[PDB]
């Protein structure tokens, strides 16, 4: 329920389930063969 | 690779491995990558259909909590001979004064969010007659703009400023402040100086300050005095967060900086964050039967 | 009009409520979103990053010294080198980790962990260690012949400087609890121990004492539950210059 | 085949034969500012090879009691070459950075260096209510030294600093660390002389050790700005 | 066999039976089965179209009742020299303290339910001026986590804990706590010990404890004292129930165990649950005309 | 906005209300349901299980002795052995039964009952009993020639050790009431009596006294109505350690 | 044709010719833990015939003033055979149970025994505020004795204990009771040494009686674990 | 009426009329011919 | 070990199978009874009730 004219007035948006943990866990460009990395 | 993750990952069964050339438990920490060793590759596993949800650790859920940001107690009385908040206060809005919200926001470098502001007001009779249902004015004044200097000042006519009038009797006042930074995100930390000279403040980009909250009691003073406490609660929403950070470990000292001292001894001391055990071979809560 | 009635709950302020509310600045146009690197949308992305355990949490260990474990050549076989409590909720080597700090904002947790150990001796240093995870129920193993009945990895120091000990999610219940009672059956994870498998064997010209750095991360089977105030931060007073926000 | 690496930028090149698979910060690569994100309307100058090239800083000596070193970007480069000249003559700049950190020693040496790029490393001061001043923060090419590297000089923790883009120089394993940094700012461009987007931190987590006859073991920082743009041309500030 | 039952079963007419081999009134209790003798097989019956509903004995209806679970009276006053709940109390949430709800839940071994919590607050002037419209904070703290130790403690800033602010004047506060056990059901009874050593509590799995309810008055103390009573009501909902149990017969002694003593004499004595009659041939409420 | 008006009832807290209410823990993921044996979805499933009547509710009967009826060889014909009041609401042999306890959470009841009696004498014991249900209106029958004008079963002790006396739903009204007045026309169910039909006849080497155990269950035509607090439990004080929940 | 029964599990077999149609608790049969209910990710050991076999406990003497006997599961079996060894070497276990209770006497004896499997039989203590301790609850193979079987030692009632999975041994009718128990727990697996899912209770509702010359009439409990799984291998607790 | 984002916030669910009393009244596997059981 | 619990009843007899339980295909009838190629093990009868 949101009867306001400004969109930022809406309730919280808790449906963004997209994740990309590899920008934190694997920030190399050689994707490591799961085999030695070195 | 980006993907939609609604539940924690399943486990596949695995069997005996004895293969030359393939060492999935060996890694190279030096590359900066976290280990990619799966449990299937380290031990012999079963099949587990994992149905555990991940939604409570969504950044929106983790930060859309109404947290206390401001708590001002002021006297509501005749103020002809006081030196102190004379039936009103100004508050330069910040997220730095209450350490539970501050540490959570300081898990991130950049935050973009709207701010749902909730204003709780309580009254006590000064040291009984009853509690009055006073009317308050909370007026949003932008940062550095002209704030009222009197309870009765003509600044409170509020010709363009947003003001909210609200009781003590009624449900706390609630408005939403939009994401109002001149940038696309707030800088939670700012490795820089706000001015073009060198006397300016370190760490404080004023682009990330919401404004001034100017709160008065609208009522004329009663013959007896009251102490009125105003609590302000902020809930971030529609949150985007970037570049996570090491959590704050030492106690906060100031709202103006990241200065640190640490506790006198462990835990959370400067030389020792974790409390001590007797040796690296000492198991501190060892089950002994 | 509409006949209505108010219910228990009307006018309460729940801090976790989720409602639209009145926009104070009508027709406000927020600044357009710019691409910023490193967006985080679920905090479980943060716990999957490995971070340093403070295994050497001892007196006489000062600052960064607490983040490494010294390993020396021994003259007795099968010796214990260190153990690691797996109690995140009380204060131990896991608390000031990425997985540790974020998890302490929650009460319940599930899923596998991984410990990564980087050997930081010289190129010329050789050795083998056994890294053992013991499921809970008994005392922490103190001899090598007891510990490796459990889950373990034998690590050879080589070109790859690191191994991973997976701590598999080994639990009767779906979740464990971050309660203060560490000996609880819904809390205790068991133990991690490191024994010499052979020996640290070095040159006369290499340092005779070498260092391990231990890391921990959660895997992507990890989940957290029941959000709570973190016991890692508190104040008994107003912070400095907090009053100047009112002046 | 990820131990050897050549980095060619402009007239500069760096070879190493003991790398360990370079870090691209948050999986990003430096780019120029696109039209749908731009603010400043003047046509920017993009000097390319005149500025996007490796600049080597002054090497620092790695010793037994070293606490660590930090350099702030773009502050460390703001007086160097044509980058420094473009910075002085323009109100606005934008760039990424290619950081290469070099430290070799013998096969009888040990030591681990945490080489981490910290975005918005707002420094705290120790045991005072007074914020760090200008001279504490802005060290230029020389950079600074960690006072308390265990809490990263900001009351947080070294142990959780691996959340940031980082590599390690483990002397047994590798002799070099490479970190590619994108533009990391809330604004698309910024005034270079009053704000530092990135702090390169190099921290002795395992100290230097040997029982060989000692040598000076220096640590050398080479930094290439990447995709340099400059807006708001005027006289030099100097 | 599982089937949908909305009404009690009908009766079919039956006639005279005189068949060798067929003895539907004979049974064997030893097998553990309840007798399958129908009334049609025991007496000569009529046809009855039974329209009596069964919905009030649905387990959901039987247990979705708001029942009192906690009742705390505390003084609201200046507490500089008291020894006692100093304008706030903590309550370790349990279902064991009020015997009407406890006995109903203890009809089952395992329960899975969400808990609708309703908080009734009442005030009395200490032994008149009027009753103040005080603001209260009920903060949900998980089991064993850090609870506030002062009315004015900075723990009440509630950065991640759920807190509900509510008046005395307004309709009781109401929230829903989800089913939060780490298992798929609460253990109503627990034949076990919570710890890995042997000093732990018998019968108490802490996996089944909801948390701590931390309730303060937000207001500063008035010059006069008040006594504030907080009543907490729990209504289970979305209930699944498993393995029914013999009802509790003797009076409860503790909230910590199933310990028993019984009354001094029948009824509900240890040696005699049902009150006595003079003999097995004595009809206690015999109609005599 | 919407023109509205509040009505009688607004803001009341009805303990039997049925409303959605504010979730205190947003995005809480409950633990996934596991199959558990023995789910109960309607309490009438519980009342259909037979459970022991306390027919020997007498002084000089202690504990488990109250759950059996001793039967002896007699030397007079047609004798009364025991009777059973059918008053669930007041205290009798039916109260601490499965059907008795659950029904006392309700005020109104309907449907047939069944009494099952297991003879627990020796194999060598022989006998016949007559189990009589008398619809209400008169005094409880004390002679065999009066009682079996009513509903009855003649039971032969044999290989089948048990019989069932159905107490058919025999009532002018759709429901009876669990009110305290046992002699009420909307309450009284009548009587169950057991007479010797022949005699208990045993060996010199069998026990000359044998035991019956009586069971009662509801049938599936049984219904309960108008939920109420059970008079089978109460407290005048706080229970022990209830105060420690506040400390 | 329901009086005779053979139960074959592993190397064990039991014949009776005076059964009375065995009880399957809540209409269930023991199964292994399926993948969509599992929690522990390690591959479990399923010893099958080494553990899923009848173990006979110590017989107890049925006498005139006997109050009854109880055994807790898996506690009564945790030191017996390969079941006990698997229990000691694993953090987690899961099983069902096949319980067979034996009591014969002459055709001139009388007596009724309630043989009931009580899930989560949390015991109360009599006439004290102190909870039962460890030694009160954990009796092992010997089991315990009812203090007040009329209230099932927990303030409830024997008379309503037929709500639980049960059979009767009526000495006139049958000489054996058989109860098949599924896994009965809130969690899919459990630590065997601190929790008891089931309590076998055997209660004299009609006491032993004869006027023959007396014999010792014992009651014998044979229990077969069923579908044993064990997770979390380590050293033995002992 | 339920305008909350979490499903456990809903009102009580009083429509499950499924019953299986035979798991309590007849927990044998020989379904007893209604004929002697023994 | 391998066992049968026998109830005395209408059937007056039981069978204890002694299953061929041996590392080798055959056992030997040699005089050394304690030999690993000879010894079959034991049969015992206990009271059950």
């Amino acid at each position: 329920i949101n009867f306001y004219k400004d969109s930022y007035a809406a309730s919280a948006s808790k449906q963004d389930f997209s994740q990309d943990p590899s920008k934190f866990t694997e920030p190399v460009v050689e994707g490591l063969k799961a085999a030695p990395v070195l | 690779i980006e993907s939609i993750i609604k539940t924690a990952t399943d486990t596949v069964k695995s069997e005996i491995n004895a293969e030359l050339g393939v060492v999935p438990s060996l890694n190279a920490v030096e590359t900066g990558a976290t280990s990619n060793t799966e449990p299937e590759e380290a031990i012999q596993t079963r099949t587990v259909i994992n149905q555990h949800g991940v939604s409570e650790t969504l950044v929106e859920n983790f930060l859309s909590r109404a947290a206390l940001v401001s708590k001002r107690s002021f006297e509501y009385k005749d103020h002809t001979s006081s030196t102190a908040d004379k039936n009103f206060f100004k508050w330069t809005i910040n997220t730095r004064s209450f350490v539970q919200l501050r540490r959570k926001l300081e898990l991130f470098t950049y935050l973009r969010f709207d701010a749902e502001i909730t204003i709780l007001t309580t009254v006590a009779v000064n040291g009984y007659v009853g509690l009055p249902d006073l009317t308050l004015q909370a007026m949003f004044v932008p940062t550095g703009a002209l704030t009222p200097e009197k309870q009765d000042s003509f600044h409170w006519q509020s010709g363009s400023n947003a003001s909210v009038f609200f009781k003590i009797s009624d449900p706390p006042a609630r408005i939403t402040i939009p994401f109002m930074c001149i940038n696309s995100a707030y800088s939670v930390f700012y490795d820089g100086f706000a001015g073009f000279e060198k006397n300016g403040l370190y760490g404080i980009n004023p682009a990330d300050t919401i404004g001034n909250l100017c709160v008065r009691i609208v009522n004329e003073h009663q013959p007896v005095g009251f102490t009125v406490t105003v609590r302000v609660y902020m809930k971030p929403k529609h949150i985007k967060a970037w570049a996570p950070r090491p959590p704050r470990t030492l106690p906060y000292m100031s709202i103006a900086n990241a200065n640190y001292k640490g506790k006198e001894r462990a835990p959370n001391a400067l030389s020792a964050i974790i409390g001590n055990r007797d040796s690296v071979k000492t198991m501190p809560h060892n089950i002994v039967n | 009009g509409v006949p209505t009635y108010l219910l228990p709950g009307s006018g309460q302020f729940l801090t976790t409520d989720d409602h639209s509310s009145a926009p104070a600045l009508p027709c406000f146009n927020p600044t357009p979103e710019m691409h910023i690197p490193g967006q985080v949308r679920n905090m479980l992305e943060v716990v999957q990053v490995e971070s340093m355990m403070e295994i050497n949490n001892t007196e006489s260990a000062v600052g960064m010294e607490r983040l490494k474990v010294d390993i020396s050549a021994l003259t007795d076989v099968d010796q214990l080198l260190f153990n690691i409590p797996l109690d995140i909720q009380l204060d131990g080597p896991l608390r000031n980790t990425l997985v540790g700090n974020i998890s302490r904002y929650y009460t319940h947790w599930s899923g596998s962990l991984e410990m990564t150990f980087m050997f930081c001796g010289s190129f010329m240093a050789a050795g083998k260690l056994i890294l053992c995870y013991t499921p809970p129920g008994g005392s922490c193993p103190t001899t090598r012949e007891t510990a490796m009945l459990g889950t373990h990895i034998v690590w050879d120091f080589g070109l790859q400087s690191s191994v991973t000990l997976i701590i598999p999610w080994i639990s009767g219940s779906h979740y464990r609890m971050f309660n203060n009672d560490a000996k609880s059956t819904n809390a205790n994870v068991g133990y991690v121990t490191c024994f010499m498998q052979t020996n640290l064997i070095v040159p006369s010209e290499s340092s005779d004492t070498c260092s391990l750095i231990g890391f921990i991360a959660a895997k992507d089977d990890f989940s957290l539950r029941l959000m709570r105030d973190s016991p890692d931060i508190g104040q008994l007073d107003h912070l400095h210059a907090a009053e100047a926000a009112y002046q | 085949s990820d131990r050897v690496l050549q980095l060619k930028l402009g007239n500069s090149a760096i070879v190493t034969q003991e790398a360990a698979n370079y870090c691209c910060a948050y999986g990003e690569w430096p780019n120029y500012l696109p039209d749908h994100e731009a603010v400043a309307i003047d046509k920017p100058t993009q000097p390319e090879t005149a500025t996007d090239r490796f600049y080597t800083l002054k090497s620092v000596k790695w010793e037994t009691g070293s606490t660590g070193w930090w350099w702030k970007l773009p502050d460390a480069l703001n007086n160097i070459g044509m980058f420094g000249q473009n910075v002085q003559h323009h109100y606005l700049y934008r760039s990424g950075f290619l950081i290469h950190v070099q430290c070799n020693a013998t096969k009888f040496h040990q030591g681990a260096l945490l080489v981490v790029a910290i975005p918005e490393h707002q420094r705290g001061a120790h045991n005072t209510n007074t914020s760090p001043g200008f001279d504490d923060i802005m060290k230029g090419e020389e950079g600074g030294t960690f006072n308390h590297p265990y809490v990263l000089d900001d009351g947080t923790s070294l142990a959780c600093a691996t959340i940031f883009p980082h590599q390690w120089i483990n002397l047994r394993t590798n002799n070099s660390a490479t970190i590619v940094l994108p533009w990391m700012n809330a604004a698309p461009m910024d005034f270079p002389l009053r704000h530092n987007q990135w702090t390169l931190a190099i921290i002795p987590v395992v100290p230097l050790g040997t029982r060989t006859t000692s040598s000076m073991v220096p640590i050398t920082v080479s930094i290439a700005p990447m995709c340099c743009e400059f807006n708001g041309l005027r006289h030099a500030i100097t």
